[PDB]
């Protein structure tokens, strides 16, 4: 309230501001017990280790992916389930082991130095921290180390340095937590779930299509590439379903889970441009190393790889589980939603003053404005939607809107007091995707063309 | 649909009140008592080759308001004797307020700019006076308020 | 449009007539209805719509 | 009684959608609110940025503008 | 329209939607603007305002039956 | 003082007024047809002096969607009290204004870059308004 | 295909700010306020017998800005007195910075190059006083800046 | 935001004064009463290669005072033989001043440069005397000053 | 075109592609350069600026079944 100076400045050094976007806040569902509520909203990875997230934890690696997008979001949505325990498995191969655990607030990197040896040693070295042992738990089993918390403590573990997976446990099902979470908040787009079980997956593809979410997984199977007739991996299995999801094969899917990479490249971009994804690049993925054969076997599965072409990184293709581009798939849910809250919007504000609308010859034309008005319009200007005429089909792509009249409604809607059929029609643009050329080169002196003058006659005009 | 009374009232051309510094103006002519007139369009148009469209808005107001008065009125000789008075002390600038009885209003400064010419015949002569306005914005005097927030889109 | 019936003399009850009060006049009107919801239908289209029905005749 | 009290019935207006300050908006699911509006129970839901009353019914499961 | 002009020339916002439907001929809509305002007269009797709405495009477009007979007229 | 100016000139340039109008005979009488007069009086003097000299803010509100123009109210004949007609003293005369603000503080933002700054994003869309999701 | 409309609000001649020392100018002449112009080109080009082409950049940035005001206008005398004041003193230099509504804008330093001529009429005079600037590039203040890195080739 | 009155009075071409000599000049033209125009630039400009840029003052101030008047004017037969009275006696330096009604002013010496030329046809001529000035500072006659040691910054 | 010329100026990188597609008319497929930058006028209406762009080459090639007559004009 008291100011001292006229004018004060404070110096930053080295950092910047950055400006406010509007975006779609992504959901992760994640399986912690850092707070009570199902879903909270953070702005940066700062704010989740303060809440005692461990570096290098799954929410955390979502988080940093999904921030170093072109378009990432501004806001990222973090659910929550139960937690039993936690793994750590060292099958595989390793020289130095780092592994960040977090306890209570109390933060500590165990360190280590074939896999079985390895994990003993690691389970030993925990119980040597008194404070893990009071208020956690280790034991070692096979190539993996098995961490529960005591009751009465939260515990997060994360990756530290090394090659070693970390894989969480929970007895809650997703189809029972989805609709407690969406309960909470409605307001996110994006839905992506930890776990990578196939039961999880097909949960929560067939509750995003029943909710009006776009789903994103990453599979991490080797079956993915696997040739045609193998029809035996999660990405045949939703083909079969006629579901919708953007899946995509990946090394590193469940160590870094990089689904905030994909976000980030799709959070602020509007659909209204219908700008496809697919030469996009995006930070944190790795190429996909296999040879033609198994790029072709993934195509046909429907399985987007990321491709490395002339020193950079692209992904390809942006397909879908049901065949349908991605692209096509955002602008109808854009559309679906955009129309109805303008419609919704304007209803209110004639509603708000009195004079609310009656269902009337003289009043029901007006929605043809309104409608033409907010999508129907921008999506014309930004070049989305598509006008002219058609030489080929000698047919008019401009936008059409019917509405019926008062005569034509039915006495039964009058009590209802609700009125239907109205129709509206659109013409989608295209991308460019695939080009072939076709070039030529002469070594000796051309051939002297015909010298014809006349002007290119058009058919034969033989015809009976 | 059944045909309706646009208002409750009658217009009444007596009710339309003329304060020119003060004074309320008698003795008008037959057919019309005031015309108020814009100088300028309130915005122009750009059009480019492509079909690009730009406007600019005109910040030129000023307007003429035409007075009708009979020859044989005495407000004659105060506009008059007013014009000579401005003439050698140099002040033209006079408050000028217009009082509409079932339409818009007008109150800015304004001053006289053209004398009406003198004709003498059989019947009895008419003087269409020439009054300028700063600024010619009819402003309404109704329950006008509650819905121009309304109206407003894109 | 509103409609108004008022009965005439002959019609009025002698227990009426002697209360002094008249029954039975009968109005009737009707009633306009705000606009609740409204459900719309949208479609896209990626390729090149074929042609129409050129059949301009007046339709039937 | 503060949206409502002033409206003039001749125009046939409709509470619906009105906004009304000092109540919150309803924090029930779905199914909640269908079940609400079983009971004719109006909520005051809160959308695109903003608050609404919605549909008005009475006891009866008439519209209070008709009434 | 009075009120509205001034609000737009101290916001900066003159543009608002604009839309005819016609009864048995064509039809408009499209985005318009006031362009100029209409002189006042006060007579004898009631007196007449003609408002002057720019149109961002003047294409009057059907909204009949029209459409089968587009792809008859065609030739050359 | 702002306050206290307005006080002062508007009593004084009301009472100048009907001075003037009433040493010349025809003194001001309570009827429609003369107490208009009394806009244009007000809005010479201190309405039009503190909109010249800025004191005085006029406009459209785009936050709260309301004009800042002075306004003006006069009662017509027919509303005022019998008694008053007797007492010769009108009532209810109403006006109104938007004072200005000068500026007392100010607080500022710096920074400072060392290193090459990093790369910005690359995007060349319009940037949206707010999120289409809403139920 | 069909008209867009190049902007969302319209081109308020009002809005443009000129600020000469740290105050606004104002009473500006009817048709235009300010004309920016470069003296030299950018950029030279010499051609050879032969065809070769090359090409050197000009470093001379010096401009001159045109400024119209009525000679009844107060800030006539605030310059007529600052051209002596910078005569007897030596100092000549002063900020200059102009604000677009819905174009390009300036923040430079300049001065007073020239006095306008005086003429007396039948109607208001108007002068035309040319101020120089010490670089005439016109800045940008809009969402310029993203596709900057998306036009360069070769 | 409102249209503002540039002025209070109004510029009336009556009031500009001239004082050649200490008597008054009568008969003007039609159009235009006087001009006066500067002969040199104020501040030259010097531009480097590089960049660098340096500016030198510019001491000369002479100027030319047109003057129209009728062929008709007495004030002809003055002017003309002072001509000569100058010539044969070898003085020609007199006093020169202008008042301005609602701009700037002059006072400084100057002389007669050239006799216009004289044309005579169905309508009365014009003759356009042309008077030099040793300095042509237009000086200002109004408040200000209380703010030229306001703009004044670098 | 203004934040390019100081890129330009600052980088030293003025070359740029210019092409030009004629509707019914010739053609024009070259390199070039900002030469000149115009003047800015603020006034009642919108103003206008014409930039120069500088062309390597100036030669107005054609898009049309011209190509079988070149070879017939030919004489001497």
């Amino acid at each position: 309230e008291y100011q001292d100076k006229v004018v004060d400045v404070e110096v930053s050094l080295g950092t910047q501001p950055i400006d406010t976007v509007g975006f779609e806040t992504p959901m992760f569902l994640a399986m912690h017990g850092n707070f009570p509520e199902r879903i909270r909203f953070y702005v940066s990875t700062a704010g989740m280790v303060a809440d005692g997230f461990a570096v290098g934890s799954p929410a955390y690696q979502f988080a940093t992916n999904a921030f170093a997008g072109n378009f990432a979001p501004q806001r990222v949505a973090i659910g929550r389930m139960s937690i039993d325990s936690s793994k750590v498995d060292f099958t595989g191969t390793t020289e130095q082991v780092v592994v960040n655990i977090t306890l209570n607030k109390v933060v500590k990197a165990v360190k280590i130095n074939t896999p079985a040896q390895i994990a003993t040693a690691l389970a030993d070295a925990v119980t040597a921290d008194a404070d893990l042992t009071g208020k956690a738990t280790a034991v070692a089993t096979g190539t993996y180390v098995t961490v529960t918390a005591v009751s009465p403590n939260v515990v997060s573990v994360g990756k530290g340095a090394g090659v070693y997976k970390i894989v969480n446990e929970s007895s809650e099902t997703v189809a029972t937590v989805l609709p407690s979470v969406i309960a909470e908040n409605h307001n996110w787009y994006f839905l992506a779930t930890e776990a990578r079980s196939d039961a999880d997956i097909v949960a929560a593809a067939e509750f995003a299509k029943a909710n009006y979410k776009l789903h994103i997984y990453n599979s991490t199977d080797v079956d993915a590439y696997a040739p045609e007739n193998s029809a035996a991996s999660v990405f045949d299995t939703l083909k079969s379903l006629s579901y919708d999801s953007l899946g995509t094969s990946d090394a590193g899917a469940d160590v870094d889970f990089t689904e905030g990479s994909v976000i980030g490249a799709m959070a602020a971009n509007d659909p209204s441009y219908g700008d496809s994804l697919h030469l996009k690049t995006m930070p944190g993925m790795v190429p996909f190393a296999g040879s033609d054969t198994q790029r072709s076997n993934a195509w046909s599965r429907n399985a987007n790889i990321y491709r490395g072409l002339y020193g950079g990184g692209s992904y390809i293709e942006g397909k879908t589980s049901s065949g349908q581009y991605v692209d096509v798939i955002r602008f109808s849910h854009w559309v679906k939603f955009r129309m109805e809250e303008s419609v919704f919007a304007y209803m209110k504000r004639r509603s708000d003053m009195g004079l609310s609308m009656k269902m009337s010859d003289e009043d029901l034309p007006v929605l043809k404005s309104v409608l033409m008005n907010n999508p129907i319009n921008i999506g014309i200007r930004n070049g989305g939607i598509l006008t002219g005429y058609d030489t080929e089909n000698k047919v008019s792509y401009d936008p059409t809107i019917i509405i019926p009249k008062r005569a034509n409604i039915p006495t039964n809607d009058l009590a209802a007091r609700i009125l239907r059929d109205v129709k509206v029609e659109l013409v989608y643009n295209n991308s460019l995707h695939y080009v072939k050329i076709r070039a030529s080169v002469v070594l000796d002196r051309p051939a002297g063309q015909s010298t014809n003058a006349q002007t290119p006659m058009s058919s034969s005009a033989v015809g009976v | 649909n059944q045909s309706k009374i646009l208002t409750l009232q009658a217009y009444d051309p007596a009710k339309v009140l003329v304060f020119i510094g003060g004074q309320r103006v008698s003795g008008f002519a037959a057919d019309t008592k005031i015309v108020i007139t814009r100088n300028n369009d309130n915005i122009s148009v750009h059009a480019g080759v492509d079909g690009e469209i730009s406007n600019a808005l005109s910040r030129d107001n000023t307007g003429v308001m035409t007075l009708s008065l009979q020859n044989t009125a005495k407000w004659n000789g105060y506009l008059a004797q007013w014009q000579r008075q401005a003439n050698v002390t140099g002040l033209i600038y006079l408050p000028v307020q217009v009082e509409g009885s079932q339409g818009l209003s007008l109150n800015t400064i304004g001053w006289i700019q053209k004398q009406p010419d003198l004709s003498y015949g059989t019947e009895v002569g008419q003087m269409d006076w020439e009054i300028g306005v700063l600024d010619a914005w009819l402003s309404p005097d109704q329950i006008q308020g509650i819905a121009a927030g309304i109206t407003g889109l894109l």
